[PDB]
């Protein structure tokens, strides 16, 4: 089967460091292919030495910040029945998307029966969050409502839920995002906590 | 009050100015140029070479200590304010000129607040003499398309400079208080 | 026998690169022919290796055996900096008293002009304003290859030229916004483009009426017709022209409505206000007569009070600025009762200088909650004036 | 007359809109009282103002309101007797911001949880500049007083909020105003009152029930008239759809009905029965009651004595003594006695431990009321006891 037009959408996980992305074909092929990727970035050359865990990742490394130059990449496929290529351009500000935070736990308070404490941790792959302020998005919702409540938070790794119920548990899913550059990331894995009840 | 509330007020004012600049840039791109709003239209910059750039490395950005960054930001603010006044004298539209004058006076107030903060931190460099060659920058004889491209590049550079200044203020807050 | 005309020679050729108009002149050798034989002169234009775009024939006759120099002009559809152009001339003599064969003259040697590159401008023309829907072609001179050309999201077809030049054919251009439409030529690593403006000629100014507050200056207000779609440095310019005194006032470009200023000259009393509209596309004029004595509009008198001696009741006295020492007034006065009756009457006054006036009343009434209101006019039949503030300063009763 | 400089140094700032700074007029001067207002940013001075001739109390301050800047304003007094200024005040326009009340308030039912009621709204364009604290007030459409939510619960900016521990089947209205987080600033106006109902919350209360001992004549089967009162709106928590009863008979035998109307006609026999009812809400069945009818040959079974009735304050009152062993339920009936006029039997339910309870109806005065009290035991009721008592 001849190769088709692949999909090329890159994403920057670390803003101070470089970025990485892959390329795949919509229709699979029964024979192996050979790929060659090159970067121009105006009038320059990029090597992006390849040493990933999963293939098709050369880990392009950034060199300048706030260069106001639209990054463009061009891929090329090869096959015994044909050879196509794809060139996609973007910017160094739209592909910025951090990783979902880990170690998201909650704990009730013994004094108030309708208050919960949520404390999470910053992603390890992301750099120092104190230098680059992040924006967290907490969503607390019971296990039977199936209606998420969107609450935007400021810089901080703590939240005091004053809307929690006294006889039902909740689930918390928090995301990660820079202050003014990039879009929202994925949510957390899971969370479970019960409120305090006197007996 | 000291550097406590002043830096927070400056950061909030820079965020407000960033939002206002985003709105004004959307309006300006929707208004000026049919091939400017919906298409990409990324041409090589060969017309604008006098305005200061905002291309710095991470190490040279972390090496400075609250002085060279402030001086360079003041110079860039003065130059971009002069260029914005020139663009205001160039444009002719009632509501557009009103919003542009509002943005200009807000940027002037922000520059005055930054100068007051610099004079309040106890640094023996109140106000060095800036420029005086581009202090007016009269409009030369050029083409209309060249002027539009220069204005677009100036808006892009001003947005990038505002973002870099916000990030530098965040870095200063991280390096100074804790 | 067969008579053939002498081979003509091109005297001098030139052109203007600003308006893209060709200039051609030649002197026919008519001194060797005493008869007034009709000579048929035809001109042909050829570019990019003899395309033979358009032919043109000009019929004339020699002047009694004398060489007369004449000039001929022609406007090309494309700028001169787009390609090279050659010019050739030939004639055909026609004699009445000859029965032989008359064969056309031989073509003159080739004559061409080449635009030497002096500026970095590569797209022609530069800020040209024409009538809407007119056909205009652009040219982009360069040394490398280009990709395509378009105005906006159109991708119009391209036409190649002899040496590394591309031209486009645009027909029936649409209207333009406040900013001129932009055309570009997409190159491999660069991009070149210019701006073109397409607007409408200035419409005839309607509703030309002129009123005056005082007899010292004249103001006129009207409204334009269709929009010219040319705002900024190329906006319209209105100018007033006087008949006898010859005075003129220029409009200051700054809206919906506007008013001009014209200082009055004494003892004229007759003016034919003509409005001239200047525009690089069209011109319009409007002649409307006016009477400085029949189009008078007084102002509202201010700073007036009510006071009198224990004699007959109040005598109003208002202050109306201006110069009305020659024409009298017909200021009608109206007095209202305690929200029941409002009497109407009229009094006359003479001409007074920049001071208050003198108006007398007779047979008034006690307090009875009376009020006052003034409204002045002119002896001529025209519009009235605006009202003033109401006053109720009444004298004692009983 | 002296200039009489203004004072009280108090005025507000609007969210980008035109702002007027207020000052006190003072006393009767009437000497060309036309004040002027100045502005200063310590680097650039704004254009001065001019007091209005009609009300020289407030005028324009700044055309383009800028936040986080030190604005110095002072009202100067100008008259014929010299000139004088007033006291200076330094304030931040971001502190005196008067925001807009949140619009588009709506409450919804998520998953039929009768305990929590969520509410959402849209924050104004000032949410990205200042932190807003909320104070929600709710009340019943019938009541005229409002109930305030603790302010310490909504002290921070939030997009949604849920009010818990509400009453079932009662309509609530909501309005909210916001201001700065710290408290230094002027309040905002009240938003539009948004309607909204609560959840269903099926009633956990057994409705009333009472039967009749009418003397049937068809040599056996007795026609008993089952009559029960209508459940109150607050005690029903929703529209009453239909009633369901349950009849008990000999072993391995039972019947029931689901008639929409509140009236049933079921036959009887010469054996003991037991009738229970159960009202069905939108979610399911409610609680049931108990009642037995051993009307074959039952005895009075210690009827209640010492029956006295005297209204003695604006309404009739009934009192009696405690029987020998115990009482399970209490029930009393009454009607109007006159010259050839049929009276309907109206009654109500009372607990066993209570021996005095005033009736609830729409009775009038100057009429003869025959209050009949009948006890309720585990093996049938007792003999009725009637007594007459007027009202006024
Ligand atoms: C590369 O991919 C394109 C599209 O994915 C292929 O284009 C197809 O060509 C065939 C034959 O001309 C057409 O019938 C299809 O409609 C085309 N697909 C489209 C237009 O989506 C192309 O053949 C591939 N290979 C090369 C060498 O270009
Ligand atoms: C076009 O014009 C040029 C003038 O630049 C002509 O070139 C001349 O040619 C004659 C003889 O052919 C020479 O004697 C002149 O010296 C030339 N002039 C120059 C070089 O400036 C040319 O012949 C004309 N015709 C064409 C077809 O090019
Ligand atoms: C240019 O094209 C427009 C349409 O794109 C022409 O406008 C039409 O004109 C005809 C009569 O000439 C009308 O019947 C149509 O209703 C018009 N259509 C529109 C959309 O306005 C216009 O006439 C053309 N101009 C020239 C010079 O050919
Ligand atoms: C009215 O005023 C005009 C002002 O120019 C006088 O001049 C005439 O202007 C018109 C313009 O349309 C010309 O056609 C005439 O030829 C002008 N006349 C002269 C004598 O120059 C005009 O004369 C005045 N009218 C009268 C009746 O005097
Ligand atoms: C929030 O609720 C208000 C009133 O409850 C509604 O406002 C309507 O907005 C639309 C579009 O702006 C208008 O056409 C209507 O006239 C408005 N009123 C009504 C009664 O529909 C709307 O549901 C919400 N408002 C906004 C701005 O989203
Ligand atoms: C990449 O490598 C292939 C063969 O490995 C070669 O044909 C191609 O020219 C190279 N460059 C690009 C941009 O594909
Ligand atoms: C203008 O009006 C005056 C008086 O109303 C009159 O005498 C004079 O003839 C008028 N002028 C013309 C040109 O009719
Ligand atoms: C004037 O002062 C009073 C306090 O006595 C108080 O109403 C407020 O601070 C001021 N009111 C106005 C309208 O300025
Ligand atoms: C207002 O009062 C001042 C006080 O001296 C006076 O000078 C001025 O003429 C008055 N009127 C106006 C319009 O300012
Ligand atoms: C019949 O039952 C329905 C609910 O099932 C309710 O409208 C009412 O109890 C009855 N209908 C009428 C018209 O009374
Ligand atoms: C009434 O009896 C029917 C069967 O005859 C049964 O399905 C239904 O659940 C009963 N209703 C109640 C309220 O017990």
């Amino acid at each position: 089967l001849p190769p088709r037009e692949p999909v090329l959408s890159c994403r920057s996980n670390t803003y101070p460091k470089g970025f990485y992305c892959s390329w795949h074909l919509p229709t699979p092929t029964y024979i192996p292919n050979t790929f060659n990727v090159t970067v121009l970035h105006g009038s320059k050359i990029m090597v992006c030495e390849k040493d990933p865990a999963l293939k098709n990742r050369c880990h392009i490394r950034y060199m300048h910040l706030f260069s106001t130059i639209k990054y463009k990449v061009s891929i090329s496929v090869s096959n015994a029945l044909g050879h196509n290529a794809t060139a996609i351009t973007f910017d160094e500000f739209t592909i910025v998307k951090p990783d979902p935070p880990e170690n998201v736990v909650a704990r009730p308070v013994p004094s108030n029966p309708r208050r919960l404490e949520v404390t999470w941790q910053t992603p390890s792959t992301w750099p120092d969050p104190e230098s680059f302020p992040l924006k967290f998005f907490l969503r607390y919702r019971p296990l039977i409502l199936d209606q998420w409540q969107h609450v935007e938070l400021s810089d901080g790794t703590a939240h005091t839920i004053t809307d929690a119920y006294a006889g039902k548990e909740y689930i918390i899913q928090v995301a990660a995002k820079d202050n003014e550059i990039g879009t929202w990331s994925d949510w957390s894995v899971a969370a479970h906590a019960t409120p305090w009840t006197e007996e | 009050p000291g550097p406590g509330p002043s830096i927070q007020k400056t950061y909030d004012l820079t965020r407000y100015l960033e939002h206002q600049l985003r709105s004004l840039a959307g309006t300006y791109l929707n208004y000026l140029g049919p091939p400017f709003n919906e298409p990409d239209f990324n041409p090589p910059r060969l017309g604008a070479e006098t305005l200061p750039r905002a291309t710095v490395d991470l190490e040279v950005w972390r090496s400075l200590n609250d002085k060279l960054r402030l001086t360079q930001n003041y110079e860039a603010y003065s130059h971009l304010l002069c260029y914005l006044r020139g663009l205001n004298r160039q444009a002719a539209t009632a509501e557009l000129r009103r919003s542009l004058a509002h943005f200009c006076t807000s940027l002037q107030g922000l520059l005055g607040s930054i100068a007051g903060v610099m004079a309040a931190l106890g640094y023996p460099l109140p106000q060095p003499l800036p420029g005086t060659e581009p202090t007016w920058t009269p409009g030369p004889a050029h083409s209309d398309f060249l002027q539009k491209m220069d204005d677009f590049w100036l808006l892009k550079e001003l947005q990038t400079w505002l973002w870099r200044s916000a990030k530098d203020f965040n870095r200063l807050k991280k390096k100074m208080q804790p | 026998v067969s008579l053939i005309p002498d081979t003509p020679e091109i005297l001098n050729l030139s052109a203007d690169f600003s308006t893209s108009t060709l200039y051609l002149k030649w002197n026919d050798r008519g001194s060797v022919f005493p008869h007034r034989s009709n000579v048929i002169w035809e001109i042909k234009v050829l570019r990019k290796e003899s395309m033979e775009l358009v032919k043109l024939v000009t019929h004339n006759t020699t002047l009694n055996g004398k060489d007369t120099l004449h000039h001929w002009s022609w406007a090309s559809d494309m700028p001169l900096e787009c390609a090279i152009h050659f010019v050739e001339i030939r004639c055909y003599i026609d004699n009445l008293h000859f029965s032989g064969l008359e064969e056309w003259s031989d073509w003159s040697p080739v004559k061409n002009i080449s635009w030497i590159p002096d500026s970095q401008t590569k797209v022609f023309p530069q800020d040209k304003v024409i009538l809407v829907g007119s056909d205009i072609t652009f040219c982009c001179v360069s040394q490398e290859k280009v990709l395509s050309a378009l105005i906006g999201h159109t991708n119009c077809p391209l036409i190649h030229l002899d040496g590394e030049n591309v031209a486009i054919k645009i027909r029936n251009i649409s209207v333009s916004a406040s900013s001129g439409t932009n055309v570009v030529f997409t190159t491999e690593d660069n991009i070149f483009g210019t701006v073109i403006f397409a607007g409408y000629p200035p419409d005839t100014p309607q509703q030309l009426n002129c009123e005056t507050h005082d007899l010292k200056e004249i103001i006129c207000s009207w409204n334009p017709g269709r929009v010219t779609a040319l705002v900024g440095p190329r906006a319209t310019s209105y100018t007033l022209v006087e008949s006898f005194s010859g005075k003129y006032v220029r409009l200051k470009r700054a809206n919906e409505s506007y008013q001009l200023l014209f200082q009055m000259l004494p003892n004229q009393e007759i003016y034919n206000f003509t409005l001239n509209a200047h525009n690089p596309l069209g011109r319009s004029q409007s002649t409307i007569l006016v009477n400085i004595t029949e189009k008078v509009y007084p102002h509202t008198p201010t700073s007036f009070k009510v006071k009198d001696i224990n004699s007959t009741a109040v005598k109003l006295s208002w202050h109306l600025p201006g110069n009305f020492a020659k024409i009298n007034f017909l200021c009608e006065i109206e007095i209202k009762k305690s929200n029941s009756v409002q009497e109407q009457r009229n009094v006359t006054i003479k001409g007074v200088e920049n001071s208050s006036y003198l108006v007398a009343l007779d047979k008034l009434n006690p307090y009875t909650l009376y009020t006052f209101r003034i409204r002045c006019s002119t002896e001529t039949f025209w519009k009235w004036s605006k009202w003033s503030n109401k006053k109720q300063h009444l004298t004692t009763e009983a | 007359l002296p200039p009489e400089k203004p004072k009280n140094l108090s005025c507000i700032v609007n969210e980008g809109k035109k702002m007027r700074c207020e000052w006190d007029g003072g006393r009767e001067t009437h000497l060309e009282t036309n004040f002027t207002l100045k502005s200063e940013w310590a680097t650039h001075k704004f254009a001065d103002c001019k007091a209005k001739r009609d009300t020289p109390t407030s005028c324009t301050v700044d055309y383009s309101t800028v936040y986080f800047v030190n604005i110095e304003v002072w009202v100067e007094a100008e008259n014929a007797l010299g000139k004088v200024t007033s006291d200076h005040i330094n304030f931040d326009p971001v502190y005196k911001v008067k925001p807009n009340p949140p619009h588009n308030l709506s409450v919804i039912n998520s998953e039929e949880l009768s305990s929590i009621l969520k509410l959402t709204w849209t924050n104004p364009s000032i949410k990205s500049v200042i932190i807003l604290k909320y104070n929600i007030q709710y009340r019943t459409k019938d009541a005229s007083t409002w109930s305030q939510i603790p302010p310490e619960d909504t002290a921070s900016t939030r997009s949604s909020f849920t009010v818990q521990d509400l009453k079932p089947f009662t309509e609530y209205v909501f309005r909210i105003r916001c201001m700065k987080e710290d408290g230094k600033g002027y309040w905002s106006d009240w938003s539009e009152e948004a309607s909204g109902i609560t959840y269903e919350d099926r009633p956990s209360k057994a409705p009333s029930f009472w039967y009749k001992i009418d003397p049937s004549h068809t040599q056996g089967y007795r026609t008993v008239q089952l009559v029960w009162k209508t459940l109150p709106p607050f005690e029903a928590n929703g529209k009453i759809l239909d009633y369901e009863v349950t009849l008990t008979r000999w072993k391995s035998h039972l019947q029931n009905y689901t008639v929409n109307a509140t009236k049933l006609t079921v036959n009887l026999t010469n054996d003991r029965y037991l009738a229970t009812l159960t009202v069905r809400n939108l979610v399911g069945k409610s609680d049931a009651a108990v009642l037995t009818i051993p009307a074959c040959d039952f005895q009075a079974t210690h009827p209640v004595m010492d029956l006295k009735a005297f209204p003695k304050d604006n309404m009739l009152w009934v009192e009696w003594t405690t029987p020998r062993e115990s009482v399970k339920k209490y029930i009393l009936e009454w009607c109007v006695l006159s010259d050839k006029a049929p009276c309907i039997t109206d009654w109500q339910q009372e607990d066993g431990t209570v021996h005095r309870t005033y009736l609830r109806g729409n009775l009038a005065e100057s009429k003869c009321y025959l209050i009949t009290v009948t006890p309720v035991y585990a093996d049938g009721p007792g003999s009725p006891e009637s007594i007459k008592a007027y009202l006024k």
